[PDB]
């Protein structure tokens, strides 16, 4: 398509509207109510341009550029005097009721309304009458509410309801008394409510966790990092000030998590600021503790490990690929063990084998939204991999998109698309032990035990292909629902099968693989998605190693006397009594970690590892994509006594001091080259980011904005003499303003979005090739494995039906977005969001045991009895008991396990 | 409905039509046709952007036509007396009759059915009786508050 | 502690029968609850929402959008006087002054005994017979300030 803007000719996409086409070209049109992910509605009237009928037209007509298609031969003017006057008038109308709040408003310096007020050139007030005011609501621990600052742009309700599927936010009232919020005071129930603070162009919805320790955007130090709180791999921008992690902003990745995080990633960062974190290496002598510097810790640990007969290693899916590899190098591959349990490891390697040997393409998170039928087997996606649930919601709305495209409706005119596709949607079939948050859009929800979910999957596979193994003993009603699922999946042009390791069953993953293979054999464009548990679960599975039980047997038989434990709370993957026994028996326990874990009282040496904010590394998401995270700040800048190093730096220095009796720390690229040389299956992590010698025209990439303030006063209470700038020999980023953050810079790693005149999150428009697309020179991260040419065979081990047993309660997992990821539970703001741990019972089982709702019942596991209060769960089938995985005292390894002597307390 | 003019198989022609009455809740914006459609769907009566028009995707995404009471009341006379009768009511560009009237401080405020092309002074003086005694005509609005 | 009665619920489902989407019965459900109880209390929003299968935010947005759906308690009789342009020409301000003198309240307020709620309203479609006002279901036209105290005593 050809458009003519202010006399200049441009080539654009004819399926785009004029606002997105002009913003993709670098032109500046002010806008409020349009968002790239939400489409156009034409509410705020800010984006007015003057459209002419042809080239020889002089009058024109004011139109909304967001509501006008960028068709071939369009003639518009942005800098027309009437259009500029109207845009300034719209800003002025928004400013009549706006409170005098910018100094005490958390959006200041990051405010889209401030930027557009300046952009329209409106700075003189002639309105002299009263300003309307509003009372505020309490919205829960994460989002602060200030309705005085609202410009009624409807972005919040459109995102929250139409995009995110939330139900407790809305618009109320009338003409100029329109109020955006909840019907009453209460916590926002959506798992994606935290994106409101970036969606809202004003300071109505603000990050309350940031507001407790507020600082302005120009004062932050940013880095491009990866969210550690689950396996999805959403790109984030952690921003710090005065040594503490202050905020987590969304970092745009056009392939992964484009505009949106989940609330666990956005608000579950507070463990980094915990005061009980290890700051320096501590060694226990008798019952006392002494603090060493890094050189003495290396010398002493190397001497003691050299004296030992066999050192074994216990990695973690928390830790990066470099640190796990450095542990495997320090102790040896045969003496290296993965820190996860045997069944967890078997499910993880089966998921990996399906992903990289199943012959079926695994889509990225953005690509999930294009599939026209979704079958979720076992995985409670909203509580474990929430952004996948958001993408599946978009894929479900794909049917309304298709029916609107049949009627020649433009893809950005979102209200018309929603009107045409009233309640029609692509088929979603979710299976779980109970009800899920996807049930409001699911075509069918199967509440059954994990073996019954696997039997449903195998029956679906056999009904799609007769070569797949059959399931005997299917009820006619279940058979009819299976036929409904099979007819939906067979007629789909792009079916997606989602599963994961959180369901705690191998047969669920095998059933998902068999359904994917049956759909592949019919010539369909089937995709398969696996959901892992932690941030680098797939990296630990690719690296491999023995299970935690093998390391426990090594430490219990006594043939291993030294154990290194990296970034691992061992009680999550094994019983606490066995771990405590094996660590009390071991004459040397060394723990490299960044959080005060429960195995640090039996640890002879504790090394203060860095968290993700203070470290660099590579993590593998469940898609198979290697992603590099970068250090945000130097922990020794404000407190010079802090000895907090990268985990791979600690372990490499330990290996060097063991071999050559000399302390060499390392560089990061040397560890990357070591990983890709010893491990060919991790050879893709070299290309995840450029090395530390990468430059943009000779200069490094800046971590802090240009107007970073207080550089001669922020440490002046300690000493008036300014310290040296911290040196980053690890990466291509500099710990200073003296660097490059241009939107046109040839790079893929962007620490923060800022452009002149665009101080809000809308500067990501400037950092993109087209708005809502990808980053200009490609999204960061590369895929480790491609689709295999040949798939697997059908798994013939169909499990039997679940039979309840008397005195034997099968544990059904109940994951929570706030509580099932260990580090996020450590965050103090998650305690207010923390649900009370309730054990779920069937009405029949609770009636048999004579316990009502809210009564305390005690159950015995691993020879220990614990008491939990009863919540009645109707959907949970009999013979099962529901437990919240990952909580304080309930390990995720308990999922799929049995339980004995459940008695009323 | 009792006489067979509404419901199933109207006049033995196989045409099914059901007519409902939906009473409003007091907002002026609901009279706008797309906002009327939104209000009929049980939503806040915000109007919709056109295109698409309600004829293609209106009420619940279905083809929908919204018409005034007086237009629908003009339809049966057209279909009972013929097109050429309706075209010959007045010699004006707007065919047919129209309910016109005058309100305010006039002697006879009311409503009369007149052909298009009747002047405002004819409605004010002949039909409305002019202004009241001791009142001088300053201004007038032809067709409502807008 | 709100609970929908059997008659209210049955009327709501009968309204749901007339549409292809049960969301379209939200305004009529709110009006049914208002007709039974005088206004729509806070728990009625959640009750109507769970009957219709729509979120309570949608029901509250509808209820607060429409002026005739009362979300605050009113008196036993609601006087709604027209304050639009033709009744302004016909002299609604004398009617408003007479009503304020008789009831000793401002518009939007309720009398001390809870008998009358005074409300301005848009044009009642009775402009040739103005000034007009609406008491609970009756329209009174050709209003004069002298007839207001006599006509207000017909509603107890
Ligand atoms: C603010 C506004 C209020 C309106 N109110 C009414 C109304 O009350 N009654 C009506 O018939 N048309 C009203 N209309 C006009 C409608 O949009 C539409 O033209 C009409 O309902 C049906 O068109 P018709 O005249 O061809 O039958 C209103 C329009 C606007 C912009
Ligand atoms: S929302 Fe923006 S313009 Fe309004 S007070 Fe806050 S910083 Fe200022
Ligand atoms: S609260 Fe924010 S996002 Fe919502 S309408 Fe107001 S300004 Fe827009
Ligand atoms: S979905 Fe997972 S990776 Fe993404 S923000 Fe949430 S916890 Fe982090
Ligand atoms: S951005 Fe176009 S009208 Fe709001
Ligand atoms: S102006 Fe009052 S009834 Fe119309
Ligand atoms: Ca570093």
């Amino acid at each position: 398509a050809t458009i003519h803007v202010d006399g200049k000719e441009y080539e654009v996409n004819g399926a785009d509207n004029l606002l997105e086409a002009c913003l993709s070209l670098g032109l500046d049109i002010p806008y409020f109510c349009w968002h790239p992910a939400l489409g156009s509605v034409g509410a705020c009237r800010q984006c007015a341009v003057k459209q002419y009928q042809n080239a020889e037209d002089t009058r024109g007509r004011l139109v909304m550029s967001c509501m006008t298609p960028a068709s071939d031969g369009t003639f518009i003017s942005i800098d027309d005097e009437e259009a500029k006057q109207f845009r300034e008038s719209v800003v002025e109308w928004l400013m009549t009721n706006h409170p005098h709040d910018c100094p005490v408003c958390e959006e200041g310096g990051n405010c889209h309304l401030q930027d557009m007020t300046v952009m329209t050139g409106h700075s003189f007030r002639r309105y002299r009458f009263t300003k309307r005011t509003h009372r505020n609501q309490d919205l829960g621990p994460f989002i602060s509410h200030e309705m005085n600052r609202c410009i009624a742009c409807y972005r919040c309700v459109r995102y929250y309801k139409d995009y995110a599927g939330g139900t407790d936010l809305g618009v109320y009232g009338a003409h100029d008394n329109v109020y955006f919020g909840r019907p009453e005071d209460g916590t926002l129930e959506s798992e994606f409510s935290g994106n409101l603070v970036e969606i809202c162009p004003t300071g109505v919805f603000t990050d309350k966790t940031h507001s407790e320790r507020y600082n302005r955007k120009w004062d932050m130090q940013f880095a491009p990092s990866i969210c550690q709180q689950c396996s999805i791999g959403c790109n984030i921008s952690p921003g710090e000030r005065y040594g503490e992690l202050r905020r987590i902003e969304n970092r745009y990745n056009g392939t992964v998590n484009h505009y949106f995080l989940c609330d666990r990633g956005r608000f579950g960062y507070g463990y980094v600021n915990l005061k009980d974190r290890p700051r320096q290496p501590v060694q226990r002598r008798g019952d006392d503790f002494i603090t060493l510097n890094a050189e003495q810790a290396m010398q002493g640990a190397a001497d003691i490990l050299r004296q030992s007969k066999k050192v074994i290693g216990i990695g973690s899916p928390r830790a990066s690929v470099e640190s796990n590899f450095a542990l495997r190098e320090l102790v040896g591959e045969e003496n290296f063990y993965t820190g996860i349990a045997h069944g967890e490891q078997e499910r993880l390697q089966l998921a990996l084998k399906v992903l990289r040997e199943g012959g079926i393409y695994t889509p990225a998170l953005r690509e999930i939204e294009s599939y026209d039928a979704v079958l979720v087997l076992g995985e409670d996606v909203t509580q474990t991999g929430a952004r996948v649930a958001l993408a599946v919601r978009q894929a479900v709305k794909g049917k309304a998109r298709e029916m609107a495209a049949a009627q020649k409706v433009a893809d950005w005119q979102i209200a018309a698309i929603l009107n045409i596709g009233q309640r029609a949607k692509h088929p979603l079939f979710v299976t779980n032990v109970d009800d899920t948050r996807l049930d409001d859009i699911a075509a069918w929800t199967y509440r059954a035990p994990v073996e019954d979910q696997a039997r449903l999957g195998f029956a679906i596979a056999h009904a799609l292909d007769n070569s797949a193994p059959a399931v005997d003993g299917i009820e006619p009603e279940l058979q009819s629902k299976i036929d409904v699922i099979v007819q939906a999946l067979a007629g789909a042009k792009k079916p997606l099968i989602i599963s994961g390791t959180n369901a705690g069953s191998l047969e669920v993953i095998q059933a998902a693989a068999n359904v994917a293979k049956a759909l592949k054999g019919r010539g369909a464009d089937v995709g398969i998605t696996m959901i892992a548990r932690s941030v680098n679960s797939m990296g630990l599975g690719i690296m491999g190693g023995g299970s935690l039980e093998e390391a426990l047997t090594e430490l219990e038989t006594g043939r291993a006397d030294a154990v290194v434990v990296l970034e691992n709370d061992l009680h999550r993957h094994a019983s606490a009594t066995r771990v405590n026994a094996a660590l009390a028996k071991a004459p040397l326990v060394m723990v490299v970690d960044h959080q005060r874990t429960a195995i640090m009282e039996n640890a002879h040496l504790v090394l203060s590892a860095a968290s993700f904010a203070e470290s660099d590394g590579t993590v593998i998401n469940n898609e198979g994509r290697a992603q590099r995270f970068f250090q945000v700040y130097d922990p020794a800048y404000y407190d010079s006594k802090t000895v907090m190093l990268e985990s791979w730096r600690w372990l490499h220095s330990l290996h060097s001091t063991l071999l050559s009796r000399e302390v060499d720390w390392t560089q990061l690229d040397h560890v990357i080259d070591a990983v890709v040389a010893k491990i060919p299956e991790l050879a893709g992590i070299k290309d995840a980011a450029p090395d530390a010698t990468f430059r943009i025209r000779g200069q490094k990439l800046a971590r802090e904005p240009h107007r970073y303030s207080g550089r001669t006063a922020m440490r002046a209470n300690i000493s008036v003499h300014e310290p040296r700038q911290p040196q980053d020999i690890d990466t291509m980023f500099t710990f200073s303003m003296e660097g490059n953050n241009q939107p046109t810079a040839h790079r893929s790693q962007v620490p923060f979005a800022w452009a002149p005149g665009w101080n809000s999150p809308q500067a990501w428009n400037k950092f993109q090739d087209e708005v809502g697309g990808k980053l200009r020179f490609g999204d960061p991260g590369v895929r480790l494995f491609e689709t295999s040419e040949n798939g697997l065979d059908y798994f013939t081990s169909v499990p039997a039906r679940f039979q309840p047993q008397d005195g034997k309660w099968r544990i059904a997992p109940y994951y929570h977005l706030f509580g099932s990821d260990e580090l996020s539970q450590r965050a103090p703001v998650f305690q207010s969001r923390m649900p009370q741990p309730y054990i779920k019972l069937n009405p029949a089982d609770a009636a048999k045991l004579g316990v009502n709702a809210g009564t305390r019942v005690s159950f015995s596991y691993d020879g220990n009895t614990v008491t939990l209060p009863v919540e009645i769960a109707e959907g949970l089938t009999a013979g099962q008991v529901g437990l919240p995985m990952g909580m304080s005292g309930i390990a995720p390894v308990l999922a799929g396990a049995h339980l004995e002597d459940l008695k009323e307390a | 409905t009792e006489a067979g003019l509404l419901g199933k198989n109207i006049m033995g022609t196989g045409f099914d039509f059901e007519l409902f009455v939906h009473t409003g809740a007091g907002r002026y914006i609901c009279g706008e046709e797309t906002a009327l459609i939104n209000s009929l769907e049980g939503r806040r009566a915000n109007p919709r952007s056109k295109p698409p028009f309600p004829a293609t995707s209106g009420a619940w995404g279905k083809p929908t036509c919204v018409n005034n009471v007086e237009t629908l009341c003009n339809v049966p006379a057209i279909l009972a007396n013929g097109v050429e009768w309706y075209q010959n009511i007045s010699k004006s560009k707007d065919a047919g009759t129209k309910l016109m009237g005058f309100s305010g401080r006039v002697k006879n405020p009311g409503l009369w059915e007149l052909p298009f092309g009747t002047t405002a002074r004819e409605i004010l003086e002949d039909y409305a009786g002019g202004m009241r005694d001791g009142l001088k005509f300053k201004a007038w609005q032809p067709g409502g508050a807008g | 502690a709100f609970e929908l009665s059997a008659a209210e619920r049955e009327a709501i489902e009968h309204e749901m029968h007339h549409y292809e989407d049960p969301r379209a019965a939200s305004i009529e459900a709110l009006k049914i609850v208002q007709k039974q109880r005088g206004w729509v209390p806070d728990g009625a929003i959640h009750a109507i929402a769970d009957v219709l299968g729509i979120p309570a935010s949608d029901v509250e947005g509808v209820a607060t959008f429409y002026s005739q759906i009362f979300r605050q308690p009113v008196g036993r009789h609601v006087i709604r006087y027209c304050d639009s342009v033709v009744c302004h020409i016909n002299g609604y301000q004398g009617i408003q002054a007479a009503l304020e003198k008789k009831l000793n309240i401002k518009p939007g307020q309720t009398t001390f005994d809870g008998r009358f709620t005074l409300l301005p309203t848009c044009c009642l479609g009775n402009c040739d017979k103005g000034p007009n006002m609406m008491i609970d279901e009756d329209t009174h036209a050709h209003l004069t300030p002298e007839a207001i105290p006599e006509l207000l005593e017909r509603y107890k």
